[PDB]
């Protein structure tokens, strides 16, 4: 579902365009893959230490 | 002025005088002061309760959607002013500080009816 | 089938409008504030008919009467209950849509109770709030004391009615609960004390009589418009009272009778007028002097 | 010691003889100036005329007479420190009263004001809303959800959920050592100390 | 007194009355006139009024002018397209002119409105700031919230002064 | 508005440069551990704990 | 400044002379009273039928004091002063 | 604050900031409860993101807006 007040919001566009609907807003999170944080990422991206022994 | 990486975020600039904190949402660059420049204000929030007794949070809407389609991060404190108005879902530690209050104020509960109960 | 006519139409708006009259000396009184030297200009006879031609066009916009609503219809409406919230807080928020393009009465105003329920906020909230963000000159966010009774008598007493209506519509709004019973009192102190004579040449003398004619209360004004050589305003009220109310003795008697000009208000004042007889007398005394002045 | 008889009612003083007798028509302020260097005087008045009850050299209009009581009551005071023409309240320099009541002339001035006593100018201002219309979803009923209807809540995970005993012996394993007791489910609702 | 003659001309309320606000289009204004001539009169009044009024409004326009350089006077407007507009105003008074050129390279009133009306959005009364920028610099101006510890001191309850010594 | 030019500014930035390309630590140094003290002889700063 | 100050108040013209010397009416304008026209004066002889050429320019000197405070130019610590009632 | 130039202090030079202790149900219904949240914030993240692009797209080669530079150039003709 959209949260509260957004779908609030969105069902009263609706009915000051015109619209009458009685279906649900909802949001598409099938595209959003959340992956786990243990996931390897990209070391050719990554940095380096500069060299500064001490 | 010119910051090395960065970006822009919705959060709360401070203000008021001494014991009479007032915060000014607004979107301002990530490295920049606190109550320094800002590219837009985006509403206000009163943490003192008024003689109605309420908290008073003023939300621009229209601009929050925009920024964040422009790549504006958020802090948490305006996370969780967006959970209690409905924009955005609770904050997850919204959430679990309500349960540990509980189990808390639960653990306290048997303490008081013990004494009342063994004296 | 058969519609009423409102308020807004424009037979109505034209019958109230002639009632109330144009007084440009009483719409642009000279008002007690700032002052800077007048410009003076000097003109024809032709030039000054065309200047106050334009004050008469001024004036109609300021007389321009304000639409009458009904009493609004209180907001109670859950948008979520959140029972994990509970006892998290003390106090309550309230959350404002302040984007500017966009009218107070699409804006949306929710408040978080202290027991998780999101709710939205009520008429009352909504119009103080939209005076915090968007302020308007003239009202006040804590509503004044004046409106109290005992202030309001004071105000009556110094025959100041108009400003009573001017400082309720500078705070409250049309629809509004304390905007309908400020009105009516006023009202019923005019009729009670025959003070119609104020209200004549303003924006708020049609709002007087539409309340009148609904509640059938139009005797005393019928008269004071007799005792000022007013008849065609006489008659028009007579005409409007049996228009809002045809299933009325006094209208089916004119239908019978074809009454026209001065009958409709003998026809009027015997069977519906609770002061039918002082409505004669007063009615009687006009047609004798009128008689003498066309001889 | 100075017991002015009209503290409850100081409104009789204006309408007595003893008044007509000192100040006539004119206000009580027209026969008064202010002792300075030059011709161009201090822009303010002094604080007060009255220090420890004792009187200064030169008292102001109000703090000389004993009987004239700053009240809201007391109209017929009011308008004299009013222009009558423009409804604006006069700066100290123009009577020459003190600071002190010239601040509290302005509130008595403001409280007749609000409580119908003092006539000043109302304006005829226009209306906030273009349109009247109460049909907007802001101002009327929306569909409830139907986690609403069936009282749940909005979202799955605002519930707690136990978790599975494989998952807390990874995280035990992970954290060796290093662990709280275990919670438990939280109590449906609140507690409430008696 | 002031200067010159006509030294009304050399005020901001003179110079502010002109309508004449030029399209995006408009790049330069050119002014032929003749110093002598009774047809010529227009323009050369045009030039002593009207030109200050012009350029005040469109601030980014250029404005050149040529004398008896030919027979008759004529106004030509470049475009940025690359277009030349020529405007024969012999015989024509400096208020045609003015009224002339406002109909075919002028805005109209109601693209002034929207220009005005942009510029509303820029200052909302929400927004809480120093006078210059908004209406209000805190939330304490308004009745109803808690007022400034500068004019109204706070309850002993509500400073951490008096919290740090309760608590120790 | 012709700016003075810095040439120093530019060979320090060359030669740092340099310097950081033929000087640069290798893997052995940067990510070597002691591990009595468990920390980086290269920068002696400790891992953290849950490493340990 | 005396002897100035009575022969340039006894040389004024008053609305009634203006328009008895134009044989126009003369009217008053006030913020005060919005648009309303006052006639404070109307000529005793012929009214004229025709109007007063509107000029476009009027070439009358003006004073640069006037007009730099208009302007909000003219700053001075001694203007506008707050003063006793005269 | 402090910059890289700056040396470390003396006293900080033995200290281990030792980590929290783990509630195992907590955290892992915490880390359940950010994995969902982060989640539907995403997608109206991208929601707001094609408002600003239509919004962008829609004056520039809107149907309201060519519809405005051909009547403001049929009238300049
Ligand atoms: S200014 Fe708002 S608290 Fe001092
Ligand atoms: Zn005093």
């Amino acid at each position: 579902p959209y949260p509260p007040l957004l779908r609030a919001m969105i069902i009263a566009e609706r009915q000051k365009n015109g619209d009458t609907s009685t279906e649900e807003p909802m949001l598409n999170v099938q595209r959003i893959r959340m992956e786990p944080w243990d996931y390897p990422a990209k070391q050719e991206d990554k940095g380096r230490a500069k060299g500064t022994p001490v | 002025k010119a910051y090395r990486g960065g970006h822009l975020t919705i959060r709360l600039a401070l203000g008021g005088c001494t014991n009479r904190p007032f915060y000014r949402i607004v979107a301002a660059h990530n490295k920049c002061p606190r109550d320094g420049r800002f590219v837009e204000q985006l509403g206000s929030y009163d943490p003192l309760p008024n003689s109605h007794g309420e908290k008073l949070v003023a939300l621009n809407l229209d601009r929050i959607r925009h920024w964040i389609g422009c790549g504006a991060h958020l802090s948490k404190p305006m996370e969780k002013l967006l959970g209690l108005a409905g924009f955005f879902p609770l904050h997850p530690m919204m959430i679990t500080n309500a349960e540990r209050l509980r189990r808390k104020r639960a653990r306290e509960v048997l303490l008081a009816s013990q004494k009342t109960d063994a004296e | 089938e058969t519609k009423k006519p409102t308020f807004m139409d424009e037979e109505v708006q034209s019958i109230l409008t002639k009632m109330t009259g144009l007084n440009l000396q009483k719409t642009f009184k000279p008002a007690i504030q700032e002052l800077k030297p007048p410009t003076y200009k000097l003109m024809t006879q032709a030039q000054l008919e065309e200047a106050t031609r334009q004050a008469v066009e001024a004036a109609k916009v300021r007389l321009k009467m304000p639409p009458v609503l009904e009493e609004r219809v209180p907001i109670n409406d859950v948008l979520a209950e959140d029972k994990i919230l509970e006892g998290t807080e003390t106090t309550k928020y309230v959350f404002t849509d302040i984007s500017y393009s966009i009218p107070h009465r699409e804006r949306f105003i929710v408040v978080r109770e202290p027991s998780g329920t999101l709710r939205k906020a009520s008429w009352e909230e909504r119009d103080r709030m939209i005076q915090v963000y968007f302020p308007k000159e003239g009202r006040k966010i804590l509503t004044p004391i004046i409106f109290k009774e005992e202030n309001l008598r004071t105000m009556y007493s110094q025959d100041r009615h108009v400003d009573v209506l001017n400082l309720c519509f500078a705070q409250f709004e049309p629809d509004s609960t304390e905007y309908i019973k400020v009105h009516h009192k006023t009202y019923e102190d005019i009729d009670k004390r025959g003070k119609y004579d104020l209200l004549r040449s303003t924006r708020y003398f049609g709002g007087m009589v539409w309340y009148f004619v609904n509640n059938k209360k139009i005797d005393g004004l019928l008269i004071d418009q007799i005792q000022r050589d007013l008849i065609d305003d006489a008659t028009n009220l007579v005409q409007l009272y049996h228009v809002l109310h045809p299933d009325g003795q006094s209208a089916q008697g004119a239908k019978d009778q074809a009454a026209e000009g001065i009958n409709l208000i003998k026809v009027f004042a015997k069977t519906e007028a609770q002061k039918g007889a002082y409505i004669e007398l007063t009615l009687q005394t006009y047609q004798e002097a009128l008689s003498r002045h066309s001889a | 010691v100075p017991i002015s008889p009209y503290k409850d009612e100081p409104w009789k003083y204006l309408e007595s003889e003893e008044y007509q007798e000192r100040y006539g028509s004119r206000p009580v302020w027209a026969d008064y100036r202010r002792n300075h260097k030059g011709g161009v005087p201090p822009q303010r008045t002094r604080k007060t005329c009255i220090r420890r009850n004792k009187v200064v050299g030169n008292p102001c209009p109000i703090c000389r007479d004993h009987k004239l009581h700053v009240d809201f009551r007391n109209v017929k005071l009011l308008e004299q420190f009013v222009c009558a023409h423009t409804g604006i309240i006069f700066y100290a320099p123009y009577t020459g009263v003190c600071v002190k009541q010239h601040k509290r002339l302005t509130q008595a001035i403001q409280k007749a004001r609000d409580h119908g006593l003092l006539i000043y100018h109302i304006p005829q201002v226009e209306p906030r809303d273009l349109d009247f219309s109460t049909s907007h979803g802001a101002v009327s009923a929306t569909p409830p959800a139907p986690t609403l209807v069936s009282g749940d809540p909005w979202y799955p995970w605002y519930n707690w959920k136990q978790p599975p005993e494989r998952e807390l012996s990874r995280l035990r394993r992970l954290y060796q050592g290093h662990l709280q007791e275990e919670s438990g489910p939280p109590p449906e609702s609140m507690p409430k100390m008696p | 007194p002031m200067k010159g003659r006509f030294p009304i001309r050399r005020t901001l309320q003179y110079l502010s009355q002109g309508n004449v606000v030029f399209k995006d289009s408009v790049k330069v204004m050119t002014v032929n006139y003749n110093t002598h001539g009774e047809l010529g009169e227009g323009a050369r009044k045009f030039v002593f009024f009207n030109i200050p009024q012009i350029q005040y409004k469109n601030p980014w326009v250029q404005i050149m002018m040529f004398k008896n350089m030919t027979p008759s006077p004529f106004l030509r407007f470049y475009l940025d397209s690359g277009e030349q507009v020529l405007v024969d105003v012999e015989t024509k008074s400096n208020k045609e002119i003015m009224e002339h050129i406002r109909k075919i390279l002028g805005k109209n009133e109601e693209t002034l409105r929207e220009e005005e009306e942009e510029k509303k959005q820029l200052s909302h009364p929400a927004n809480f700031g120093p006078r210059k920028y908004c209406l209000r610099e805190c939330i304490c101006e308004v009745e109803g919230q808690v007022p400034c510890p500068s004019l109204v001191p706070l309850p002993k309850e509500m400073r951490g002064k008096y919290k740090a010594a309760l608590k120790a | 508005k012709k700016v003075r030019p810095r040439l120093i500014a530019e060979l320090a930035r060359r030669v740092r440069a340099l310097r950081e390309q033929l000087n640069r630590p290798r893997d052995s140094q940067l990510y070597a551990v002691d591990y009595e003290t468990l920390t980086r002889p290269f920068s002696g700063r400790r891992l953290p704990v849950r490493a340990w | 400044l005396t002897q100035g100050l009575f022969r340039g108040l006894s040389r004024q013209e008053t609305h009634q002379q203006l328009a008895d010397k134009k044989g126009l009416h003369v009217v008053e304008i006030r913020e005060e009273c919005g648009p309303l026209p006052i006639v404070v004066a109307s000529p005793r002889g012929p009214l004229r039928k025709d109007p007063e050429p509107e000029d476009e320019v009027p070439d009358v000197k003006l004073d640069w004091e006037d007009v730099k405070t208009a302007q909000g130019m003219k700053r001075s610590v001694w203007s506008n002063l707050k003063r006793a009632a005269t | 604050r402090k910059t890289r130039h700056d040396p470390l202090a003396k006293s900080k030079i033995e200290r281990v900031n030792m980590p929290p202790a783990v509630d195992p149900a907590e955290f892992f219904v915490l880390m359940e409860r950010y994995q969902h949240y982060r989640q539907t914030v995403r997608a109206l993240r991208m929601e707001f993101v094609s408002e600003v692009q239509r919004k962008v797209h829609e004056a520039r080669a809107g149907v309201l807006a060519e519809r405005k530079a051909l009547k403001d150039a049929a009238e300049h003709r």
